């Protein structure tokens, strides 16, 4: 049981450095451009709602 | 057993325990020697008991 | 595998759902961060002691409000909170997760678990600054807290709802009393009745990381972690965490108090909480008092320890019992801090350094350690067979400095001197072996009535385990009688005297 919990911790830290890899994957995109549209429509959704 | 999601051994050592579930028996082997020791003890005891019962009334 | 990523993606939906309703009637710029505290412009609708969140994850409590700006204390190192960032306000007075799901976990002061066993199954949030229960839903204490130590339940008994102080010195065996009490509650935490179970919340403030690591390892060796709650505020982390963490743990205790169950809490040690409080009040220009603890440091330990008593039947007969620990300086009982914890708690267990220097562990000084409402809530059996024991140790303490002259004396002082030395050597105890009251009664009973007087002084330590195994093998029914009845009748007393004089004879 102890070793199972240790293997789960190793899986989580591998996916943590994979999250770092996903940050590196995301930050090169023109989602930097395309996502301003997402904020635009989202502010339309928020501020109209009151 | 439901704790270990990747079980693979708990049925193995479960069967290993149920293999050795007739673990090992004890010994009340003494039915020849222990009767000899209580025989000598009861002999000396009855001798002393009757002797002091005689010697008190004497 | 990806199962925590599934759970975290559900939490992403919550974060994205929260982003669809995020309009923070609050945000203000950080004017200046200095002295480990931040000044914030804006936030024109904030509350006093409202939790806020800076733009780097460091949370904060807004403890003062001024016309113009609001002063927010930090909850970590100030390395993260930068000038000119963004201050959303959360919306809450400072709360922590309470409920039964924390049993087994190790959290710090804000309910963030740091064991590595997933999120807290939290049955609710509760304020840190709860008003103490007033004088009407209180009942005077009438139930024992069997600590399992010999000398504690002999001399200074603890009631459910009786705030008792463990005061002592550095490396003199202070933590071991609370740890042995938590390990003694295994007698009932394995059991079935709720009103005899006793949950332990150990609140380490100001201590090292590795000490709390070893203490979690100890409470998982002897299996206490099905009922333990560790609130750790280790000395690496910054000062308002240590100012907060015993209060949040007192909220954890009040959750068990209002819901009928009984629970023990251990503060360890509040002489570092007052260190953290004098740090937070000497960085806000508030002027110091006697020995530079700020003038309200009585009020701090007041509003902490007063959230622990015995609720009566009107509220559900729950309870909360506190053992704060105070590190003095060289056997002192008259600095400004240990004369404020004493003037709150219902008594002291003064663990004097000189007796531990002679190895008598635990080193309770009997003539100083006293309890005020302990006597009305002891187990009935010990109160029947130790009503002489406090007065007898007072008698032996009277002739302590009189026998140092080496002068030949009468017979009565020699008799009391031998019996007093046998009782002093008798109350020793190894680590992690609390003795239940069902076994504390016969050992003290052999001590009181002169049966030990033929034994040499060195054999007493093995006399303890020998007489215990003699009663465990043969007179098991007497131990069950003391367990069930909790009281020695005349027949029980005569049978116990026979069972003593049997084993005393050899
Ligand atoms: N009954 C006992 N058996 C064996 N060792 C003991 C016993 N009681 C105390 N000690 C020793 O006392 C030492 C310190 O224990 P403890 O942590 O209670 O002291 P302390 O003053 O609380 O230290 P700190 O204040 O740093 O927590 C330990 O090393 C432990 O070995």
């Amino acid at each position: 049981v102890r070793y199972e919990a240790s293997l789960r911790q190793l899986e989580q830290r591998q996916l943590a450095k994979s999250v770092i890899s996903r940050v590196q994957s995301e930050l090169g995109n023109p989602k930097f451009q395309e996502k301003v549209l997402q904020q635009s429509i989202s502010e339309i959704e928020q501020l109209l709602s009151k | 057993r439901s704790v270990l999601k990747n079980t693979s051994v708990i049925d193995k050592i479960e069967s290993y325990v149920k293999q050795y579930k007739p673990v090992k028996i004890d010994a009340s082997k003494q039915l020849q020697v222990i009767e000899s020791f209580e025989k000598h003890a009861m002999t000396n005891a009855k001798e002393t008991e009757s002797l002091v019962s005689k010697e008190l009334k004497d | 595998k990806a199962q925590p990523t599934e759970v975290s993606s559900i939490l992403e939906e919550r974060i994205k759902g929260v982003s669809d309703e995020a309009n923070l009637n609050e945000t203000g710029r950080v004017l200046a961060v200095g002295d480990g505290i931040a000044r914030v412009f804006g936030l024109n609708n904030i509350q006093a002691e409202e939790l806020v969140e800076f733009s780097s994850g460091v949370k904060g409590m807004a403890l003062n409000l001024e016309p113009g700006q609001v002063g927010i204390v930090l909850f970590g190192s100030d390395r993260l909170v930068k000038e000119g960032e963004l201050v959303k306000r959360t919306g809450n007075i400072v709360d922590v997760p309470v409920g039964p799901g924390l049993l087994g976990r190790v959290v710090d002061a804000l309910g963030n678990p740091i064991d590595g066993k997933g999120p807290i199954d939290a049955a609710g949030r509760s304020r840190a600054q709860v008003k103490a229960p007033g004088i009407l839903p209180r009942r005077s204490v009438h139930e024992p807290v069997q600590t399992g130590l010999k000398a504690v339940d002999a001399l200074v008994p603890i009631g459910r709802g009786q705030r008792e102080l463990i005061i002592g010195d550095r490396q003199t065996g202070k933590t071991a009393v609370a740890l042995d009490t938590i390990l003694n509650q295994k007698r009932w935490n394995n059991g079935s009745d709720e009103s005899k179970k006793l949950y332990c919340v150990y609140v380490a403030v100001g201590q090292k990381r590795s000490t709390v690591a070893q203490l979690v390892q100890t409470l998982e060796q002897h299996d206490a972690m099905k009922y333990s709650i560790i609130v750790a505020a280790t000395a690496s982390e910054a000062a308002p965490l240590q100012y907060l963490a015993p209060f949040t743990a007192a909220s954890i205790g009040e959750w068990f108090r209002d819901n009928g169950k009984h629970a023990l809490i251990v503060y360890d040690d509040l002489s570092k909480q007052a260190v953290a409080y004098r740090q937070l009040s000497l960085l806000l220009r508030r002027p110091p008092g006697r020995e530079a603890y700020p003038g309200d440091v009585f009020y701090l330990h007041s509003r902490l320890l007063e959230r622990a008593a015995k609720l009566s039947e009107k509220e559900g007969s729950g309870s909360l019992t506190a053992l704060p620990v105070i590190e003095t300086q060289g056997g002192d009982v008259s600095a400004y801090i240990p004369t404020n914890v004493i003037s709150i708690t219902d008594g002291q267990i003064f663990l004097e350094a000189e007796l531990f220097y002679k190895g008598i562990r635990p080193a309770i000084n009997v003539g100083l350690s006293v309890s005020r409402v302990g006597s009305a809530a002891q187990v009935k059996a010990l109160k029947q067979v130790a009503g002489s024991l406090k007065l007898f140790l007072a008698q032996y303490r009277e002739v302590a400095a009189f026998a140092q002259f080496g002068s030949d004396l009468d017979a009565s002082t020699k008799q009391t001197l031998v019996r007093g030395e046998r009782l002093t050597q008798l109350l020793k105890q190894n680590q992690y072996s609390p003795l239940a009251t069902e076994e504390q009664v016969p050992l003290i009973y052999a001590g009181v009535n002169g049966h030990l007087d033929g034994i040499e002084l060195s054999r007493i330590g093995e006399f303890e385990s020998s007489f215990l195994s003699y009663l465990k093998s043969n007179h098991n029914e007497l131990l069950t009688e003391i367990r069930e009845k909790g009281e020695l009748s005349k027949e029980l007393l005569a049978s116990l005297k026979s069972a003593t004089e049997s084993f005393v004879a050899t």
